């Protein structure tokens, strides 16, 4: 009763059902290091201006 | 005008010049710490963009 698969059928991507648990850390990776904390606030003008030597503004 | 104006202006100037002096010393201390520790917003040096890593299944399993 065997039917030969047509052209293209063996190269299809099928879905397989299994009761094996899904691995969650397949790469055995560590914890990613924390990001540098962000700085909160709205911009205000620079205090006393550029503060460049004797320039006032 | 009276001495008041020159006096209290000189007080106003001295405050401005003094606050600036402390900010300038505080920026050197800040820049010394960010540069040596890389934990601040400055002196962040580039690392490869991870968005171009290929996450697709590969021709081989072990990847
Ligand atoms: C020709 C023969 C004469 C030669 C003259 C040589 C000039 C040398 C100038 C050297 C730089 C000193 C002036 C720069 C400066 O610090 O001025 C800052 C000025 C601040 O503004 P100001 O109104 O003047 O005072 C504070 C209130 N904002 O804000 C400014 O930055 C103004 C900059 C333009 C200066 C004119």
């Amino acid at each position: 009763g065997w039917v030969r698969p047509d052209l293209g059928q063996l190269s299809k991507v099928t879905k397989v059902k299994t009761d094996r648990p899904l691995p969650e850390n397949p790469y055995h990776s560590r914890a990613r290091p924390e990001p540098n904390p962000v700085i909160e606030g709205d911009l205000k003008p620079a205090k006393h201006g550029t503060r460049f030597f004797f320039w006032t503004v | 005008d009276g001495p008041e104006k020159n006096y209290e202006k000189t007080l106003a100037i001295l405050q401005i010049e003094s606050e600036k002096a402390e900010l300038r010393l505080k920026e050197q201390e800040v820049r010394r710490l960010m540069r040596a520790r890389g934990d601040g917003p400055w002196y962040q040096f580039p690392t490869p963009e991870k968005e171009f890593i290929d996450h697709s299944p590969k021709a081989t399993p072990d990847n």
